[PDB]
RNA sequence: GGCGAAGGCGAAAACUUAGGCCAUUACUGACGCUUAGGCUUGAAAGUGUGGGGAGCAAAUAGGAUUAGAUACCCUAGUAGUCCACACCGUAAACGAUAGAUACUAGCUGUCGGGGCGAUCCCCUCGGUAGUGAAGUUAACACAUUAAGUAUCUCGCCUGGGUAGUACAUUCGCAAGAAUGAAACUCAAACGGAAUUGACGGGGACCCGCACAAGUGGUGGAGCAUGUUGCUUAAUUCGAC
């Protein structure tokens, strides 16, 4: 059906956030913590992650894949599970892509967290 | 970054350059005062030049 | 700070020539005496032998095989909370855990001999039924929250 | 082996050191300090104005790499 | 690591610009420093104008802990961030060391400058530092980048709470800052450093049924007693 697409993964600080989309980047199936069952505070685990990449990574491939982009963004503990997950699904992949957000400056966080 | 090495490894690569991307952009994400910025990048700067070299 | 020390274990019997039961009389002995408890495990052994035709060493062994652990979730606190990390339990206190569910779990039923319910609870071991190989499963199957944990360390 | 103040020519702004840059900076987005090629104050000054002018020359990627 | 008066300064381009570093045989010639006067800045908070505000957040709203949360924790938001304007004038504006000042062990440097070679190791003078001599400090320690030691000037103090309080003024469109007592009034110290402990909701460290596994039970219930209470006639008193 579909030749190419991109898994767009996102390890928000508590959260696991990931979405399988188009090569023009359309979502063809997402999943989260709360879809899992992961909703409130063990969100922010590795394991959460880790079966939402197995999920997604299922979802992408036997739906008819060979090659697939890896969008990782965010950062928390468990964004290394998820490629672990993804190397474990068997899925080829080139290289794994970097999106996490690199500035110089920009818009100020939340009140500092004591 | 290119990481086009191998089919099995290129998470372990992955992960040396993940870590430099962090220590480089682990002090945006929260607010703080520039003294204390400063303070922290410095002392860690020159904590790490005596220990590891 | 206790470290890794030995146990005295009495060596097998010789009308059987297993260590495993011995533990057992080890473990099951009412008012702590061998004097009593070793009469009816051999009648035991002998209600095992008339009842389903199992020859108490092969069925012994296929009981209390299948009630044994694998995985210690060792102890990991914040002194206002608590944790396990899935590491590898220790063999001795493997059978030793083995043996002592198979005898706590051989002498229940309440009923007119304990004769007739020890050689039950050996029988629904043997046959694989609920009634200590939830242990087992229990020790791999609550290790799944647990399983998380094993991605850090603390 | 040190960098400059090592094989320095003295002015390093922007003449034909694109692939000097390039390798100054390792593809993975990082200024190497005095730390490790060794450049003096003058080098090391004047090598972070040209690498952060060639980042306002798309020479080399503010972000990117 | 450099520069800048501390205040501070880092995506770049350019604008103008000064201080400055060495060598200047030299260019002059005691202008050399000085603070009260006089002359400027002084972070940021905050004041106000207009835009503008991607962003978040004082106060505040709600949810959480709580004895309550003006707390930690989170979702919003006001000014608050920006641009220019002016004000703002206190700061850990800390050499906690006034300026300049004249040289004073070593030491490893490190940077810039001047002669050198391949950048380099080389000499020198200045910028960046302390281990430490002498000197100076209650001790740490300053120590070639003085708290050493010569010269001058000036401001800042004479123990405390009181008290930066009243008073009178000042600047500030605001917020605030400038100004600074008296009365009461105490016998020395959240005095200062420095040695042993004391806890740590600090590490490191050595072992112990210290812990776990258990056995074996308490507790639930059924006996006898132990304490205490009550009480009359004393239920003797004592361990708290």
């Amino acid at each position: 059906n579909v030749s190419s697409g991109i898994i767009h993964v996102s390890c928000s600080p508590n959260n696991t956030i990931v979405s399988a989309s188009d090569p023009g980047g359309n979502v063809l199936c997402w999943a989260s913590s709360g879809t899992m069952g992961f909703k409130g505070s063990r969100k922010k685990t590795p394991y959460s992650a880790g079966i939402a990449a197995d999920k997604v990574a299922k979802t992408v491939k036997e739906m008819g894949m060979a090659t697939v982009k890896l969008f990782v963004k965010g950062t928390g503990r468990g964004k290394d599970t998820a490629i672990r997950s993804f190397a474990n699904a068997g899925l080829s992949i080139t290289e794994i892509n970097e999106k996490t957000p690199i500035p110089h400056n920009g818009c100020k966080p939340p009140k500092r967290p004591r | 970054e290119v990481k086009n090495d191998d089919l099995e490894l290129a998470l372990k690569k992955f992960k040396r350059v993940s870590l430099e991307i962090r220590r480089l952009a682990q002090r945006h994400e929260y607010h703080l005062r520039k003294g204390m910025r400063l303070r922290e990048k410095r002392k860690i700067a020159q904590k790490k030049r005596r220990k590891f070299r | 700070r206790k470290n890794r020390a030995p146990k005295r274990t009495v060596l097998p019997d010789p009308v059987f020539n297993n260590t495993l039961v011995t533990r057992i009389i080890n473990v099951i002995m009412e008012d702590g005496k061998k004097g009593l408890a070793q009469r009816i495990l051999y009648g035991a052994f002998d209600l095992i032998e008339q009842r389903t035709k199992e020859k108490p060493l092969t069925v012994f062994e296929r009981a209390v095989g299948n009630v044994m652990p694998r995985l210690e979730l060792r102890v990991r606190r914040i002194a206002g909370s608590n944790y396990q990390v899935p590491t590898e339990v220790p063999q001795d206190r493997k059978i030793a855990l083995a043996l002592r569910w198979i005898a706590m779990f051989a002498r229940k039923r309440h009923e007119k001999t304990m004769l007739e319910k020890i050689a039950n609870e050996i029988i629904d071991a043997s046959n694989n039924t609920g009634a200590a190989i939830k242990k087992k499963d229990d020790t791999h199957k609550m290790a799944e929250a647990n399983k998380a944990f094993a991605h850090m360390r603390w | 082996y040190c960098r400059f103040c090592a094989i320095g020519q003295l002015r390093i702004d922007l003449i034909d050191d694109l692939e000097a840059l390039k390798r100054f900076l390792s593809p993975y987005a990082k200024i190497n300090p005095r730390r490790i090629t060794g450049n003096c104050q003058m080098h090391q000054r004047h090598v972070a104005k040209a690498l952060k002018r060639a980042r306002y020359l798309a020479l080399v990627p503010f972000v990117k790499d």
